[PDB]
């Protein structure tokens, strides 16, 4: 069913500066107290990415956002929650059943990474009945399944085993490139306990590298697959009665740059430096130190 | 006096080469264990990856 | 009747799909020895290395980008390489006519 359901709340898009993040290990070579300089895709430091909602605190019925969106070169996905709304992605070209499509769906038992084709609806997603008996009955993702050949299963990806609906303990980044026919993935699953929840947080991170696929095919759009928690918050019908729970997501994007980057005694990244935004940072670049003199 | 005038070195003479076991192989039995076989007309077509 | 089968491999190599290494060997250690641990050839002598890589980490690196320990394949342990002992040569001579 490709429900078309009803209520769609088509609004500007807010926007959040990019507060320092976006770092991930380029390879897999060690350091120990190092100072390094690499020319490599990044996402540059305080930038306007666009912020994405689906919350039941007014609107339990009304709060759907799952547009598509271009990858240019690559993304910076962010997200915020307690429950794991989100659960999906998809990519591709045309998406018409006609042109490989990479549904990254994280299951319970396993993720599947797969590379065929699907007929998919207008507002694809998944939901799963508030039954004790808890199960992805609607399998809207999509309706044809047409050819490919390759796929691949591995170990689904650690959830925080935080399930409550407090202060959100689950916050998930991810970063997708996609260069020289292989497509490469990198994340961090940061649970931390408590964050006023204005937007992404003020801090520091890695990205540690996960996964690589060498299939091969060019990518220009793509976008999220939510798997909702349909629950008698508003009971009754199902198409139209739903909840929206509370979640959020951040999606930035990448350019190339130069960085500069520091290891420790054990060889992980502290905190990093980009060589464009500001005349002392050039000056930090060049002279390659983090302290100047008068 | 001194002279400088020479530079050792000492040289190996066995080699060692290494690879991550064979956890992963390529399942072709069931090829040659084929519970039965395909039509003249018409095949399988077996996509090995 | 026969059994056939016709196995037919493709080719311009974009989408690398089988291949296979094999041919695994032996290890030795405190030895002038070539090591291939990886296609990443090089001369040296082994030992242990007591610094810890991340779980993803694969060979180290030091100063001057120079390859100082790998980590084996098969075993997963970090061993730490050092280039081939070598030096110069003085000789000294008090001279030839005494
Ligand atoms: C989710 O895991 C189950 C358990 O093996 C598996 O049967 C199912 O195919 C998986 N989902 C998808 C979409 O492959
Ligand atoms: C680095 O890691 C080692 C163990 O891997 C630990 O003993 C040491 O305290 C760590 N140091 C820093 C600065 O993280
Ligand atoms: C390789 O296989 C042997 C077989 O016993 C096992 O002991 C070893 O841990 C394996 N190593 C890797 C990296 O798979």
């Amino acid at each position: 069913q490709c429900v078309n359901l009803t209520t769609r709340t088509q609004l500007p898009p807010a926007y959040t500066n990019s507060f320092t993040r976006g770092v991930y290990y380029p390879d897999k070579v060690f350091r120990s107290s190092v100072l390094h300089s690499t020319q490599d895709l990044f996402l540059p430091f305080f930038s306007n990415v666009t912020w994405f909602h689906v919350i039941s605190g007014t609107n339990g019925t009304k709060r759907f956002d799952n547009p598509v969106l271009p990858f240019n070169d690559g993304v910076y996905f962010a997200s915020i929650e307690k429950s794991n709304i989100i659960r999906g992605w998809i990519f591709g070209t045309t998406l018409d059943s006609k042109t490989q499509s990479l549904l990254i769906v994280n299951n319970a038992t396993n993720v599947v990474i797969k590379v065929c084709e699907f007929q998919f609806c207008n507002d694809p997603f998944l939901d799963h009945k508030n039954n004790k008996s808890w199960m992805e009955s609607e399998f809207r993702v999509y309706s044809s399944a047409n050819n490919c050949t390759f796929e691949y299963v591995s170990q689904p990806f650690l959830m925080d085993l935080e399930g409550k609906q407090g202060n959100f303990k689950n916050l998930r980044e991810f970063v997708f490139k996609n260069i020289d026919g292989y497509f490469k993935i990198y994340s961090k699953h940061t649970p931390i306990i408590v964050r006023e929840p204005e937007d992404l947080p003020q801090g520091f991170s890695a990205l540690e590298p996960l996964v690589d696929l060498p299939i091969g095919i060019n990518i220009t759009r793509f976008q999220t697959l939510l798997a909702l928690h349909r629950s008698y918050l508003t009971p009754g019908d199902s198409s139209s009665g739903w909840t929206a729970g509370a979640a959020a997501y951040y999606v930035g994007y990448l350019q190339p740059r130069t960085f500069l980057l520091k290891y420790n005694e054990n060889g992980t990244i502290t905190d990093a430096v980009d060589c464009a935004l500001d005349p002392l940072s050039e000056t930090k670049c060049t002279l390659k130190s983090f302290t100047v003199e008068k | 006096g001194i002279y400088q005038t020479s530079n050792f070195r000492v040289q190996p003479t066995e080699s060692i080469v290494r690879f991550p076991n064979i956890t992963n192989l390529c399942p072709f039995d069931e090829v040659f264990n084929a519970t039965r076989f395909a039509s003249v007309y018409a095949w399988n077509r077996k996509r090995i990856s | 009747p026969y059994r056939v089968v016709v196995l037919s491999f493709e080719l311009l190599h974009a989408p690398a799909t089988v291949c296979g290494p094999k041919k695994s060997t032996n290890l030795v250690k405190n030895k002038c020895v070539n090591f291939n641990f990886n296609g990443l050839k090089g001369t040296g002598v082994l030992t242990e290395s007591n610094k810890k890589f991340l779980p993803f980490q694969q060979f180290g690196r030091d100063i001057a980008d120079t390859t100082d320990a790998v980590r084996d394949p098969q075993t997963l342990e970090i061993l730490d390489i050092t280039p081939c002992s070598f030096g110069g040569v003085s000789v000294i001579t008090p001279g030839t006519n005494t």
